[PDB]
């Protein structure tokens, strides 16, 4: 019959012509593809100079060699915690951010 | 469980409700309850064959022409649907229409075809499409319920005519001697009182939830 | 183009100067202007270093140094 | 005259607000502006190619063949090959292309438009000009309305909507009203 | 030339009749004064003195530690007490570093470094003493004038603009700084004109002034290309970007300086300053603040010493009579609310309203009914309504493309909203966000960047010394 | 907390701005409620008290203060629902048209300054879908105090319950009889020589809506709002020389089918349209080139809606259709800068 | 994974369907086509009663050319050799455009019913022309043009007998134009249609 062979001939042409293509060049799933910091503090009395902290610290936050000069961090720290363990009379103290006048942004409104 | 599939497709994954498909005949054949139930039936049935199908057929698809094989396997038994109610329920086929060819495109149809027919058993398949079917069956029916009350007051109307007389205890009056609203049946109905149907399926699950909790 | 760095633990302070090529930490420390800023500075006494080691005043310095002044 | 056709084709006899196709994309990538426009401009090339094709396949092959009931098969699984095509050989061709009409193809493989405006052009008896003109027409009306409906939603999107009503069920409730208002064009063409 | 026509702006009740009568009063000396080191932008500068030093009135208390900066002056003879924290003239009410002076009483002057014939000498000169005098812009933006008069010297200026345009309600301090000093004026006015090698100046006052257009009439008549020029009296007419475009016709371009449509402009009180530091050395001490409202018994304009508390300015004008529903430190459109009246006066004060309840209208905000007021009303040209939408859902990257960027905070938007919408709130707020997230970025690129180079350095360090004791054991 | 400022205002309100809308609105109002009788007072002051009552419902659901039932923003929408419905009405069309105004096109949204569409015009064009047999029936003045109109407890039955209006109480207008008489293979001038008057039609002697018939004393209304500066002109400019362009030019080219012009200004609600309706300031564009083409869409579809389509009139549709084009609008023709070209680069110089 | 094996499912699955769907068209085809052909007949008899016509009705269609309507579809009922009744339609536009009805003149002129087809009049205010909500459209019974001059073919409005709907006249119109416009095509054709 004439009609098993038509539209098996385009069954056929359109699945070469498919996989030639391939070979050579869910709806919800596809339309979804198409759509507290903390600083380090180190007190007076609880650091020696035994240049631990500064010896771990990615960030150049400690500063300070030698003994008894007491090693302060800066603004770069992140509080990762390298220092912590560091320090062998734990001097380091990491706290929260204290809030100051040129950190003050301004609170949204309530609500209409 | 096998049954767990079942269950779970009637209200957790809704396929016009909370997949947001099968939109086309959710808004088109919902004039009447009856309307909704037949084209739910027919889409019912449609999905067990095609998964029953498709899952023994699984270990014989190419990953890149997929489609056209599926759809294929889809559209003949769709086209087979059709012959057959435009044969044996001419009464629902002028009804429904171009609804009734229109299952081989239906997304839910597609979807459930493609993601779960495909990595699971025969019967796990033959009980996921008995599920989403019943799932859009009763929202179809809710839809048109709702419509058909608005439109008309009576619920369920020539389901003799339509369903075959067997199904005549169905066709109940509601509010009688009224006119009805006459925007409810017409498109601008459809849409509304589907987002209404949305908001209160939040409302209840979010009800839900509270009192599991 | 070097900074200097007070190191009290009261008040840490750095600045930024930029100075001749070729200077001395004395001559960079005199421009830098820190000792206006704190009288109690004692440059023969207290230690001055560079990124954590003891220096001499009159030693050359490079571009992007650090000067420490600590006890 | 063919100015009427497109006209009546895009207002009144809109293939979404009266004829309930292509609804499942519609209400899912119209909730931003780029995605519809690129869809848009996809299904409008991918109904004129569709309507073509579903054409030429019907009065060459089909019905000198005698075979009609297979039609809905043969167009969709045509429609289906050359939606593939025209998604491969724009994923090398042009890559910059591949964001504006690839990404988006995949979506109208099986859009119940691209297969509902070849059923009903076949029952008007139409010929291969007014053929690609309904699809084409068709293509115009499903995006425009897509676009308006992209910026509703998109301003709607900053608005103080219930907790109960925001996202779809709103969305669902002004395209009701959008219908409501295109109603008025009925009659005119 | 003739006046151009800006876009936008409002007319705001003025109420300048209640205090601009009555001559620039004059300040018995405080005790103590509390001086903040950071009363400009850019960097805080470094105190020199200690706890105990005795300084004379113009010894130079702190000094700028780099190019963008001021130094500080001491108002006052006297002993220093304290170089720690001090209430800051800010809405929050955070401290901030200040020092203490205790006014000894006697008001000895320094010996001051004059100069000698000042239209003698190059540009450079001029702008050095000008930086070495604190002069900070006394317009509100509180920026060096030694760097504007820098950068406008590298460019070609064609006009010298003096911003003399009071435009906000309840303030006359530049009106009677022009009604009784336009000599110095127009002498600062021509001093900037031989330091930018420029074309003329077109001294501008707003036609509500005039006392004052006719007092600068009469001191300019004899120079020839000063000029004077009467603006219309709307509120945002004072900014430069508005005063150029009114005066010159052009457009300052998005994100550039005055100085590309070769316009400097400058306050009527920085000019003064200027005038009185190139010619008698004199640096930046006092100013001259407006004090008015309806809780005050009689609104004045005080020459006031940096650093006096706002208690002192209070008591001065006979006192508070009755409740001051609101203080504000500036006028009513751009002022802030003082935390107390131990707040000093900084450079930048420009106001001390104590506002009544009277005078401060009642708001119940209500939903944005979109009847597109704020845009016609926007001297930018900008949609505020777009903006605040986008602010309020957290859409900063948004709210800029639709104009937050060139937003300066004028609050025409809020002074003709229907529902009323703290449209001005909601800018504010976005622009802090934007800032922190901006600030928390340069932080990660500032700090990666250490840890590189730190990193790198150690590593070639320590590779340079495994070579040199490898090749040391090897002769060995 | 601190307050932010400015701390200056123009004493401006929302409060203000809509009853001096109403303000506008009483003299037509008035002369509408005159002419028609007690029927036309019965539907008015029953739409209005029912857009309150639901108003205050929905408020009360959604937990919003009920101070917003102060602002007059649903007072408005009943207003000017109930003065673009036939006079003769029964109560419940204007009940229903005030629950689906205010609720589905208002309310649901999120409130006033929330919602994308008119709700009055929403709400008419709801009542004309759904009912159009009580939204087709146009009775003829009967003035107040006249000795023909119906009497007090007589209008009482023709509003509330269902008593019939008699014989020689309703008939055609302008436009639909327009219309008709087209369809009667009867030129377009025969119908307006001997059944349109302009005099009468501009005055408002003629059956139609309850304060749509008169084109006068609404213009005097539109054009105290606009010197107020509650309005902008540009929208009912636009409206109305789109309208009389287009009818100028239909007439001059087919004068025996077309009718233009005064007989276009002088009929139907789009003097209405134009100045209360159109310029609903939630659903228009915020710009003066926005502002322009939102008009000058109205007066087109107005027009081709009234001339080709199957309505006598279109204005809510046309309303409709704007408000759905207006983002785009609103998004593509935002007003220039300050310092920059309208691509939105700097300026060079 | 072989170009072979994708165009031989691809070809193997067309190929089965195609088969399945010919074996079922090849089932149900006479079955579509009498339902189709009853549903015409079920139509047909809503106008005719069966004892008036003893032939098949849609068996012996004429076709005939006139002047005015063109071609139409008498369908006759002969009982015995002898016309008793003809079947045919009319259209004529209404307000939403054409209206197609169904008229059955016997064959002395008398209508025996009418029934409208296809209309698009708004619904709610023109929709009386359907039998299933009205009895209007059985007002043409027992009229004829022998009883009925050609003044009272007209509705109310214009001065006829026929009943206008409320707030609807122009569907009224059409119809009683289409039903006299038939009417007078069976006077203008005698014998074949009048007998
Ligand atoms: C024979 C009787 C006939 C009666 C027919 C009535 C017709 C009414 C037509 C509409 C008129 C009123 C429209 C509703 C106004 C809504 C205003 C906001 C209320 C709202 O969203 O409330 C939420 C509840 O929603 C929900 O829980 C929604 C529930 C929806 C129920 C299902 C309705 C289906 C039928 C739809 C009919 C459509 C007709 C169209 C022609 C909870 O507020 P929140 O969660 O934001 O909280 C806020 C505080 N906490
Ligand atoms: C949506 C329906 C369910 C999905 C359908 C899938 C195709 C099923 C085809 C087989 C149908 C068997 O259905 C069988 O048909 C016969 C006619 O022979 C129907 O029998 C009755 O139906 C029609 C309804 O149009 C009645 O008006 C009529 O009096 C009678 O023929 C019965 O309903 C049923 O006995
Ligand atoms: C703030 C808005 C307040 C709205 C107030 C709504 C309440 C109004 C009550 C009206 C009185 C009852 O209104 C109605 O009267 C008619 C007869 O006239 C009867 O109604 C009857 O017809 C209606 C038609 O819709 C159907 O419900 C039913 O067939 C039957 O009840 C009932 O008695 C009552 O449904
Ligand atoms: C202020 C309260 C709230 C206002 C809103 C609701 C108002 C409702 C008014 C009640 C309904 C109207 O009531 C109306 O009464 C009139 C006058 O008696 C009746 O009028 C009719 O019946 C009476 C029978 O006594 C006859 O005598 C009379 O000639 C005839 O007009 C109507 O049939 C009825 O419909
Ligand atoms: C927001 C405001 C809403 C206004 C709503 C007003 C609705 C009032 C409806 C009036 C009633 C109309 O419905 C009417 O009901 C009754 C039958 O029960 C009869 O009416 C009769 O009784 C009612 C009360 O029962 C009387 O108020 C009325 O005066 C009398 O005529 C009429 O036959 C019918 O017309
Ligand atoms: C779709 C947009 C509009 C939303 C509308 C919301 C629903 C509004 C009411 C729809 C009612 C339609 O159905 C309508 O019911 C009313 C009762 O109210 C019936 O009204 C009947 O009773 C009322 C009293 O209750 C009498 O005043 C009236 O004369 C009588 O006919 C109408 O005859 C019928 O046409
Ligand atoms: C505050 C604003 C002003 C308030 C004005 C209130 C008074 C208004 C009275 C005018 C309304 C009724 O006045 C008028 O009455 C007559 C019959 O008397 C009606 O009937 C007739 O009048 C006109 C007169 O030109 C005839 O040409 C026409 O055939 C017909 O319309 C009119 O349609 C109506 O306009
Ligand atoms: C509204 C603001 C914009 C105004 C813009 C004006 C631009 C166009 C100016 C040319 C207008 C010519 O307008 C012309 O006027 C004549 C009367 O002279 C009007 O014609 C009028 O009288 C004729 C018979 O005399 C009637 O058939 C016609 O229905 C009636 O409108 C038409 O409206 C128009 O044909
Ligand atoms: C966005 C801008 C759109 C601009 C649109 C301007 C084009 C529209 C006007 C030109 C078309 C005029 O259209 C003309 O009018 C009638 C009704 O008046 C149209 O409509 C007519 O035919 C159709 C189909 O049979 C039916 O609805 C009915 O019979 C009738 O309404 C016809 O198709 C045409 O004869
Ligand atoms: C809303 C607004 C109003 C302003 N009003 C004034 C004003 O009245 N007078 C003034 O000198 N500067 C005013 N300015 C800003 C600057 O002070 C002025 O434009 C210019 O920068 C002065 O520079 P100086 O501080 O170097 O003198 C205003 C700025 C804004 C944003
Ligand atoms: C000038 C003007 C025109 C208005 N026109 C309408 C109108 O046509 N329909 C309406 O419901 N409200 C109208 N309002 C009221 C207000 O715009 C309406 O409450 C918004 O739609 C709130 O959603 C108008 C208000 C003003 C000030
Ligand atoms: S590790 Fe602790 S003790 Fe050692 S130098 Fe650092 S802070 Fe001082
Ligand atoms: S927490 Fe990390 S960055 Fe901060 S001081 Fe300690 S080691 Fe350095
Ligand atoms: S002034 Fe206020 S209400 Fe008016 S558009 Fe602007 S934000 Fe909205
Ligand atoms: S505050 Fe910003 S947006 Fe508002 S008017 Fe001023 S410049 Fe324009
Ligand atoms: S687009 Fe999903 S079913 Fe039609």
């Amino acid at each position: 019959i004439e009609a098993t062979l038509a539209l098996t001939v385009m069954g056929v042409l359109l699945g070469c012509g498919l996989g030639l293509a391939a070979r050579k060049f869910g709806v919800g799933l596809a339309e979804k593809l198409a759509a507290a910091p903390m600083l380090a503090r180190v007190e007076a009395s609880q650091c020696i100079g035994c240049t631990r902290c500064y010896r771990a610290c990615p960030t150049d936050a400690i500063v300070g060699a030698s003994g008894q000069v007491h090693v302060v961090l800066e603004d770069a720290c992140t509080g990762c915690g390298k220092c912590r363990d560091a320090c062998p009379e734990d001097c380091v103290l990491l706290i929260p951010q204290e809030q100051t006048l040129d950190t003050w942004r301004w609170d949204k409104p309530a609500a209409a | 469980v096998p049954w767990q599939y079942f269950t779970s497709a009637l209200w957790q994954y809704n396929v016009a409700l909370v997949q947001m498909l099968a939109l086309c005949p959710t808004l088109a054949v919902t004039t009447t309850a009856t309307n909704g139930l037949g084209m739910g039936l027919a889409t019912t049935l449609v999905l067990v064959m095609t998964n029953a199908l498709i899952s023994s057929m699984r270990h014989t698809i190419s990953p890149e022409v997929r489609n056209p094989v599926m759809i294929g396997v889809i559209a003949g038994v769709v086209t087979l649907t059709d012959m057959a109610m435009n044969a044996w329920m001419h009464e629902l086929y002028k009804v429904l229409g171009l609804f009734i060819a229109l299952i081989v495109t239906n997304c839910a149809v597609l979807g459930r075809a493609e993601s779960f027919c495909l990595r699971n058993p025969v019967i796990p398949s033959i009980l996921d499409g008995a599920g989403m079917g019943a799932g859009f069956t009763a929202v179809l029916v809710v839809i048109g319920g709702i419509r058909e009350i608005l439109g008309s007051g009576t619920l369920f109307s020539q389901a003799s005519s339509l369903l075959g007389s067997h199904f005549k205890w169905m066709e109940i009056t509601v509010i009688p001697d009224f006119q009805g609203i006459l925007l409810a049946i017409l498109p601008p109905g459809a849409f509304i009182v589907l987002g209404f149907l949305l908001a209160a399926k939040r409302v209840i699950d979010r009800k839900r939830a509270e009192r599991r909790q | 183009r070097v900074s200097v760095v007070y190191a009290d633990p009261a008040k840490p302070l750095q600045l930024s100067c930029k100075v001749e090529d070729g200077c001395s930490v004395e001559q960079a420390i005199q421009q830098s202007g820190v000792l206006r800023c704190c009288p109690d500075i004692d440059l023969k006494k207290q230690k001055v270093g560079v990124f954590g080691k003891f220096v001499k005043l009159d030693s050359p310095l490079k571009d992007g140094d650090r000067i420490e002044i600590y006890q | 005259e063919y100015v009427l056709f497109l006209l009546g084709t895009v207002l009144v006899h809109n293939v979404v607000l009266v004829g309930f196709l292509g609804l499942c994309p519609f209400m899912g990538v119209s909730s931003k502006l780029d995605p519809s426009i690129g869809l848009a401009v996809a299904t409008t090339l991918v109904m004129g190619l569709g309507g073509a094709s579903s054409w030429l396949l019907e009065h060459y092959v089909l019905l000198p063949l005698g075979i009609g009931f297979i039609r809905i098969l043969a167009y969709i699984v045509v429609i289906a090959g050359m939606v593939q095509l025209i998604e491969m050989i724009i994923r090398k061709a042009s890559p910059s292309l591949y964001r504006s009409l690839g990404i988006y193809l995949p979506l109208i493989t099986t859009n119940c438009a691209v297969l509902g405006v070849p059923l009903l052009s076949v029952r008007e008896g139409h010929d291969l000009t007014m053929a690609v003109l309904f699809g084409l027409g068709s293509g115009l009306g499903f995006s425009l309305i897509m676009i308006i409906f992209a910026g509703l939603r998109e301003r709607l999107a900053l608005a103080n909507v219930p907790a109960a009503f925001s996202g779809p069920p709103i969305a669902f409730v002004t395209a009701g009203l959008l219908a409501l208002a295109f109603m008025g064009f009925g009659g005119l063409i | 030339f003739n006046l151009s026509s800006i876009r936008g702006g409002v007319h705001p009740a003025a109420h300048k009749d209640l205090s601009a009568a009555l001559p620039i009063g004059s300040l018995p000396l405080p005790p103590r004064l509390y001086l903040p080191l950071r009363q400009h932008a850019g960097a805080e500068a470094l105190p020199m003195v200690a706890v105990g030093d005795k300084v004379l009135k113009g010894q130079l208390l702190a000094f700028p530690p780099t190019e963008v900066s001021a130094p500080v002056h001491a108002p006052t003879s006297g002993r220093i007490v304290a170089i720690g924290p001090v209430p800051a003239p800010h809405p929050s009410g955070l401290t901030t570093t200040g020092i203490v002076l205790e006014s000894d009483g006697e008001d000895r002057w320094i010996d001051l470094d004059v100069s000698t014939d000042p239209f003698a000498e190059d540009p450079l000169v001029l702008a050095d003493r000008v930086a070495k005098a604190g002069i900070v812009g006394l317009g509100g933006a509180i920026f060096p004038a030694a760097v504007k008069l820098k950068q406008g010297t590298r460019h070609e200026i064609k006009t010298v603009l003096v911003n003399g345009s009071e435009c906000e309600p309840y303030l006359t301090c530049d009106d009677r700084i022009m009604r009784e000093r336009a000599e110095a004026i127009v002498d600062g006015a021509r001093l900037i004109q031989h330091i930018l090698r420029a074309y003329s100046v077109v001294i501008a006052i707003e036609d509500n002034k005039p006392e004052a257009l006719a007092a600068m009439r009469a001191a300019a008549e004899h120079f020839g290309a000063i000029e004077v020029m009467a603006v219309p009296a709307l509120y945002p007419m004072g900014s430069a970007k508005q005063l150029i475009q009114a005066v010159t016709g052009r457009e300052v371009p998005a994100g550039g300086r005055s100085t590309d449509v070769g316009v400097l402009v400058h306050n009527a009180g920085t000019v003064y300053a200027i005038q009185q530091a190139l010619r008698f050395g004199r640096p930046l001490i006092s100013r001259v603040v407006t004090v008015s409202g309806a809780c005050v018994k009689t609104p004045q304009n005080l020459d006031v010493l940096i650093g006096t508390p706002v208690q002192a300015l209070i008591d001065a004008c006979g006192g508070l009579s009755g409740d001051p529903q609101q203080l504000l430190l500036g006028g009513p459109m751009m002022g802030a609310v003082l935390p107390s009246t131990e707040v000093p006066v900084i450079k930048g004060a420009t106001g001390l309203l104590a506002l009544a309840r009277h005078e401060l209208p009642n708001k119940d905000p209500a939903p944005c009914i979109r009847c597109a007021s704020c845009v016609d009303a926007c001297p930018m040209g900008l949609t505020p309504l777009d903006m605040a939408l986008y602010a309020r859902a957290d859409d900063y990257d948004g709210a800029s493309e639709y104009g937050l960027r060139d937003c300066i905070l004028c609050g025409c938007c809020s002074y003709v909203c229907p529902s009323h919408i703290p449209l001005v709130h909601y800018f504010q707020y976005a622009k802090g966000q934007q800032d922190e997230r901006r600030s928390a970025a340069r932080k990660s690129d500032y700090i990666k960047r250490q840890t590189e180079v730190r990193a790198a350095r150690l590593a070639e360090e320590e590779a340079a010394k495994a070579a040199a004791k490898a090749a040391k054991e090897a002769a060995k | 907390s601190v307050a932010a400022g400015p701390f200056a205002h123009d004493r401006s309100s929302v409060n203000r701005i809509m009853l001096d809308v109403c303000l506008a609105l009483t003299p037509a109002t008035l002369f509408g409620l005159v002419m028609f009788g007690w029927p036309a007072i019965n539907l008015w002051l029953v739409t209005c008290v029912s857009a309150l009552a639901i108003e205050a419902a929905c408020l009360r659901l959604l937990g919003q203060p009920m101070r917003r039932l102060l602002d007059g923003s649903a007072l408005l929408t009943g207003w000017l629902l109930a003065i673009s419905l036939p006079p003769w009405a029964p109560w419940w069309i204007g009940v229903g048209g005030s629950l689906f105004a205010i609720g589905i096109g208002k309310q649901l949204y999120g409130g006033i300054g929330q919602n994308p569409f008119n709700p009055a015009m929403l709400a008419r064009v709801a009542l004309l879908i759904a009912f159009p047999l009580q939204m087709t029936t146009w009775a003829l003045p009967h003035p107040l105090f006249s000795s023909s109109a119906p009497g007090f407890f007589d209008s009482l039955a023709i509003t509330f319950a269902g008593a019939p209006l008699a014989d020689g109480m309703t008939g055609a207008t302008a436009l639909g009889n327009l219309k008709t008489e087209l369809t009667l293979n009867r030129t377009a001038q025969e119908i307006l020589e001997g059944g349109f008057s302009t005099i009468s039609a501009l005055f408002g002697s003629t059956p139609g809506s309850l304060g749509e018939t008169s084109e006068l004393l609404l213009l005097v209304g539109g054009v105290w709002l606009v010197l107020r500066r509650i309005i902008h002109w540009e929208i009912p400019v636009a409206i109305l020389a789109s309208v009389f362009v287009m009818a100028t030019l239909a007439y001059l080219i087919n004068p025996e089918r077309y009718a233009g012009g005064l007989y276009q200004l002088t009929s139907g609600g789009l003097i209405l349209c134009a100045f209360f309706i159109a310029t609903d300031p939630v659903t228009s564009p915020i710009s003066r080139v926005g502002r322009l083409i939102f008009g000058v869409g109205c007066g087109v579809l107005i027009y081709v809606i009234r001339t080709w389509g199957s309505f006598p009139e279109a204005a809510a549709f046309a309303v409709l259709f704007m408000n759905a084009l207006t983002p785009l609008i609103d998004r593509y023709w935002r007003p220039r800068a300050y310092g920059r070209n309208v691509r939105g680069k700097p300026l060079v110089a | 994974p072989m170009v072979a094996y994708q165009g031989l499912s691809l070809g193997l699955v067309c190929a089965v369907v195609a088969l399945l769907l010919l074996t079922g068209n090849i089932m149900t085809h006479g079955t579509i086509a009498e339902q189709q052909m009853q549903d015409r007949l079920a139509t047909l008899r809503e106008v005719l009663p069966q004892s008036l016509y003893d032939n098949n009705p849609l068996a012996d269609s004429f076709k005939v050319q006139d002047a005015e309507l063109g071609e139409v579809e008498v369908l006759p009922a002969r009982l015995q050799g002898k016309l008793t009744a003809v079947v045919f339609q009319g259209r004529n536009i209404g307000y939403g455009g054409p209206i197609e009805q169904m008229m059955s003149v016997d064959a002395q002129g008398k209508i025996l019913g009418v029934r409208v087809l296809t209309h698009k009049e708004t619904p709610g205010l023109a929709d009386k022309i359907e039998a299933s909500r009205s009895d209007w459209i059985k007002v043409f019974d027992g009229l004829s043009l022998e009883n009925t001059a050609l003044d009272k073919w007209k509705v109310k409005k214009d001065g006829g007998q026929f009943d206008q709907f409320a707030g609807a006249t122009i569907t009224p119109r059409a119809v009683v134009k289409t039903v006299l416009q038939g009417l007078q095509f069976q006077a203008r054709h005698a014998e074949q249609l009048k007998a």
